[PDB]
Formats: C-alpha cells, sequence, structure tokens
C-alpha cells in the first residue's frame, strides 16, 4: 500500500502559495514560484521522469480565486493559529570531530508561515543550511524541515529559533553534546 | 507525469485565510485497486470531497454544498473524474514505481552503551539505525543468543524528511562482564538479516 498526494494551497494577505508532489509522507518534488521552475527534491528523480511547471502554476491561479470565494462565503472567518511543535536531533551519532547534520522538524502548526533562524552558540548561522517546504498532514496542519551540517565539539552548543504567529515566545530548542 | 486540473468555485497583524486542496491517489496490493480522493480544505475544515468510490462531489461542512451542486452538474467534469483513477492515479504509479515504489537504501548500524541516570555503570545499551527506506523494518535485541524482548524501550520510525529513516532501540540490562549482546535488523533492503555485537 502507497499513497501519492498532489497538495497545494493559497494563503492571504501574504499571497504565498505553493505546489508539490508527497510519496508516503516525503516530498517528490515542489514547483518553485519565484523562478517559475521545478525543484525536485532529490536530483536522482530528475533523470527518471519530468514536469511541465506551467501545469503548476495554473493550478495555484485557481487557489488564488478559489480562496477569494471561499472567504467571502465564510463570512470572512479568520484561521486559528497553531503553535508548533519543534523537535531537534541530529542525523547519525555524535563523535567529536566526525562531520554531521542538525535536523530541526517543525511541525503541526497552521498557517504555513512560520521563520527559522538556527543560533548555534549565541552567534546565529546561515551557512550549509537548506530546509523543505511545508508538507501536507492528514489534519491538514504542516511539516517542515530546517538542516545544519555542522562539526561536534566539547564546547559548541546550538539552538533551533522559531517564529510563529501562534506563540507568545519564540520556541527554543537546545542541543548540546552530553557524556 | 499528470497533475489534475480545477474548475472554479461558486460565488466571488492582518488576519489570515488559508485555502488548499489535495489530491490523494490510494494503492491496495499494487495497482490493481485504486482510489482517488480529492479535498478542498477551507483554513482547517474540509468542505467538500470527490470520492472515486461514490463517483460524485459530496460536501462535507455547509461551505462546501453550493460547490457539490455546482461541480455535480458539470457533467463533464464528472465523467473526466470517473476516468481520472486510470490517467492520472495509475499513471503517476507507473512513472514512479521504479524510483519510489522499488527504492532499497541499506541501513547502517550501530551499538554504544548509555546511561539511562546518573548512575554511571552504563545500563542501558542502544541500537542505532539510520538511513534506510522504507520505514518498515524490524530490531531485534539478544543477549547470549538468547532473544531479550523484556525491558526493551524504543523510539518509533522516524523520518528525516530526505528519503532516509533513523530509529534507535534501546536495551535496560546490567552489563556483566564477559557477555555478548547481538542487535539484529531485518529490512527489505537486504535478504539476511544484519547483526552488530557489543562486548563488555
Ligand atoms: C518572519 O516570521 C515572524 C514571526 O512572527 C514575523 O514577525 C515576520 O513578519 C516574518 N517575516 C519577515 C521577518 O520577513
Amino acid at each position: 500500500e502507497h499513497v501519492i498526494i498532489q497538495a497545494e494551497f493559497y494563503l492571504n494577505p501574504d499571497q504565498s502559495g505553493e505546489f508539490m508532489f508527497d510519496f508516503d509522507g516525503d516530498e517528490i518534488f515542489h514547483v518553485d514560484m519565484a523562478k517559475k521552475e521545478t525543484v525536485w527534491r532529490l536530483e536522482e528523480f530528475g533523470r527518471f521522469a519530468s514536469f511541465e511547471a506551467q501545469g503548476a502554476l495554473a493550478n495555484i491561479a485557481v487557489d488564488k480565486a478559489n480562496l477569494e470565494i471561499m472567504t467571502k462565503r465564510s463570512n470572512y472567518t479568520p484561521i486559528t493559529n497553531v503553535p508548533p511543535e519543534v523537535t531537534v536531533l541530529t542525523n547519525s551519532p555524535v563523535e567529536l570531530r566526525e562531520p554531521n547534520v542538525l535536523i530541526c522538524f517543525i511541525d503541526k502548526f497552521t498557517p504555513p508561515v512560520v521563520n527559522v533562524t538556527w543560533l548555534r552558540n549565541g552567534k546565529p548561522v546561515t551557512t550549509g543550511v537548506s530546509e523543505t517546504v511545508f508538507l501536507p498532514r492528514e489534519d491538514h496542519l504542516f511539516r517542515k524541515f530546517h538542516y545544519l551540517p555542522f562539526l561536534p565539539s566539547t564546547e559548541d552548543v546550538y539552538d533551533c529559533r522559531v517564529e510563529h504567529w501562534g506563540l507568545d515566545e519564540p520556541l527554543l530548542k537546545h542541543w548540546e553534546f552530553d557524556t | 507525469w499528470i497533475s489534475l486540473w480545477k474548475g472554479f468555485s461558486f460565488g466571488s497583524t492582518r488576519p489570515r485565510f488559508l485555502w488548499q486542496l489535495k489530491f490523494e491517489c490510494h494503492f491496495f496490493n499494487g495497482t490493481e485497486r485504486v482510489r482517488l480522493l480529492e479535498r478542498c480544505i477551507y483554513n482547517q475544515e474540509e468542505s467538500v470531497r470527490f470520492d472515486s468510490d461514490v463517483g460524485e462531489y459530496r460536501a462535507v461542512t455547509e461551505l462546501g454544498r453550493p460547490d457539490a451542486e455546482y461541480w455535480n452538474s458539470q457533467k463533464d467534469l464528472l465523467e473526466q473524474r470517473r476516468a481520472a483513477v486510470d490517467t492520472y492515479c495509475r499513471h503517476n504509479y507507473g512513472v514512479g514505481e521504479s524510483f519510489t515504489v522499488q527504492r532499497r537504501v541499506e541501513p547502517k548500524v550501530t551499538v554504544y552503551p548509555s546511561k539511562t541516570q546518573p548512575l554511571q555503570h552504563h545500563n542501558l545499551l542502544v541500537c542505532s539505525v539510520s538511513g534506510f527506506y522504507p520505514g518498515s523494518i524490524e530490531v531485534r535485541w539478544f543477549r547470549n543468543g538468547q532473544e531479550e524482548k523484556a525491558g526493551v524501550v524504543s523510539t518509533g520510525l522516524i523520518q528525516n524528511g530526505d528519503w532516509t529513516f533513523q530509529t534507535l532501540v534501546m536495551l535496560e540490562t546490567v552489563p556483566r562482564s564477559g557477555e555478548v549482546y547481538t542487535c539484529q535488523v531485518e529490512h527489505p533492503s537486504v535478504t539476511s538479516p544484519l547483526t552488530v555485537e557489543w562486548r563488555a
């Protein structure tokens, strides 16, 4: 048994939209709105298949239209923010001087707009990082990943700082080598 | 690789409004039984849906009632949707069967001691399995060649978002010097189960 999901959404007034294919909870690819091209989750997939990004952008335009129609029908009911549930974990066992990856798993939140900044030591980190677009869920909340390849050491501490409108204070999740 | 088209609805510090739709293809026993489910979700509540089993558009809330009557009036849309199980769900499966359904990645197993509490005697033992695909995996703990099924606490299947999984299966034990512990992992990626040992 397997499930392939074609999930798209549109959000106002931010005018943020997204189009992506999810397979058993793992993103196959997402369409980049700004560059107007298909972005595969893994590059290996691109050799075997292809997809026309124009057909994706056509559905997004409809999502904006239907969102405006549904909002007026609903008497302009707004959305109830749901704070995320952050969890920081490593990609593999932690050995000193052995390169590894740090993962920040944002989950169970809506609307799908958050701002995530890595905070190693007390100084933010911007290099080596990557992320994934918002992934769909069964309860119609969202999922997101933020990565950070780093080098473990006894005296280095990391934090994942998440900002969401459902939160009163930015949620701080900590990670440090303990032994 | 096809993407399904969609029509229009019926009608015409800041607050936020969210709309989303999801096309779900469900495969049972492979391609033998396929089911297509379309959802229209305003904010966090589903309003209207189309089920391949029923063959029509049905409303989930009060908001989805206009769309259900409207979209069911379009006969060409319904006749296209009922046949979308083959033209859309079954198509993408054939396109993606090679590198997703038939994808196998070998796990990497590590065993190392740890302490559940600062008892400082390394009572707990950790079997770390990471980087495998798909998720279906069986990890067993063996002590001196005998299966230890009591006192095994684990982490569930962890999804890394990069098409790889990880999991930790832990054994709370009193490590006697001279005993050999074995962690056995059984995965679709391997014909024979992987074994890793740790000597006190
Ligand atoms: C980033 O997220 C924060 C969280 O509320 C928000 O205040 C801000 O407007 C967002 N956008 C930025 C900083 O461009």
